[PDB]
């Protein structure tokens, strides 16, 4: 568009910080450095539903916080950007953005940190990717998102397909 | 909030489904409407795939539309243009009374205006072509065709409402194929 440009390099920059590749030798991995790169768009106190279920912040953690450690708790994702659709509302300061996925979670067994909770089952490694899931996903963001920083005031995101799997 | 959003939803379905024209009240001259196909979105398979004739080319799925003149070609603003974009959309039966199961719905506060987020998920039955035909004869406007079939769509639909009784600042519809499986079912 005219204002509307700058927004699929943007939405394609907070996707893949949902699907980060965790790298690094030491003994643990460092998890908070990890999970605090995940969905960093987000303001700390951004208004955020997930299924239709709302984070709580509690006085100990921040809206942001809490679903960093929710999502850090997924399998590795893959998001692919379908179709999405903004509107430059007046006398905001922001845009509504309208966007739709497809997302898959790696089914090796492995958390986002490359390891297995296997120790008693009966048993180089790249993610086995599981089958397509539908996402529709709606955003409050500010109207300067040529940033890369805090900008996201509010995420609703909705899956609304799910492969028996 | 909750409940005027559930009363709005209700009203706003069967005046879509009904007369489009008795909408137009909610829409003033900023608010702004467009309409996006996601043909790639997924679906629980089982006819071929989705026809989304009526739909392609009002379509604004930015990631498939690069030119600054079509993209604001297929953005609404105001009473006028935004009525002219329902017009061009497929007549529809939102099923909304009877099963009111098929649909889920968030809503929320907007940051600014005093306003809410209004977002619904769900499927309509296509029951007649649309008012003007906007897919490009004596059976439509517009250039000739062959016919375009109707049939089931799911989709999502955000509203931004304000104050202003009740006005619909921003308005997105998104069109996908139908699934008859969705996480939110029976």
């Amino acid at each position: 568009q005219d204002p509307t440009q700058q927004l699929e390099p943007f939405l394609k920059r907070f996707l893949a910080s949902l699907d980060l590749l965790y790298t690094q030798s030491q003994p643990f991995p460092n998890v908070e450095s990890y999970a605090t790169q995940l969905g960093s768009n987000l303001k700390r106190s951004s208004a955020i539903i997930v299924n239709g279920q709302p984070i709580i912040p509690s006085p100990q953690e921040d809206c942001k916080l809490q679903f960093q450690k929710k999502w850090l708790q997924t399998p590795l994702s893959s998001h692919q950007l379908t179709s999405y659709d903004g509107h430059l509302i007046p006398g905001t300061g922001t845009f509504v953005v309208h966007f739709s996925a497809k997302v898959r979670f790696d089914q090796s067994g492995r958390n986002r940190l490359g390891e297995s909770a296997d120790l008693f089952q009966e048993n180089n490694q790249r993610p086995i990717w599981g089958s397509w899931f539908g996402v529709d996903v709606n955003l409050v963001v500010d109207e300067n998102v040529m940033q890369d920083g805090e900008i996201i005031n509010s995420m609703d995101y909705r899956f609304t397909y799910v492969p028996n799997d | 909030s909750r409940n005027l959003a559930t009363n709005f939803i209700a009203n706003y379905l069967k005046l879509w489904d009904a007369n489009r024209s008795e909408l137009m009240i909610l829409y003033q001259n900023e608010s702004q409407f467009s309409m996006q196909v996601d043909s790639s979105h997924p679906h629980l398979i089982e006819s071929g795939s989705t026809d989304f004739g009526y739909y392609l080319n009002n379509s604004r799925n930015l990631t498939r539309v690069s030119s600054i003149k079509a993209r604001m070609a297929k953005l609404s603003i105001g009473q006028e243009q935004i009525y002219k974009s329902f017009q061009q959309l497929p007549k529809t039966r939102h099923d909304i009374i009877a099963t009111p199961e098929l649909f889920s719905m968030e809503v929320y506060k907007f940051p600014t205006l005093n306003g809410i987020m209004i977002t619904l998920h769900g499927s309509f039955d296509e029951v007649a072509q649309p008012e003007v035909d906007g897919s490009a004869s004596r059976y439509h406007s517009g250039p000739k065709h062959k016919r375009i079939p109707l049939s089931k769509k799911s989709f999502d639909r955000t509203f931004v409402v304000i104050p202003g009784s009740m006005i619909v600042a921003s308005d997105t519809l998104l069109i996908r194929p139908y699934t008859s499986d969705f996480p939110w079912k029976v």
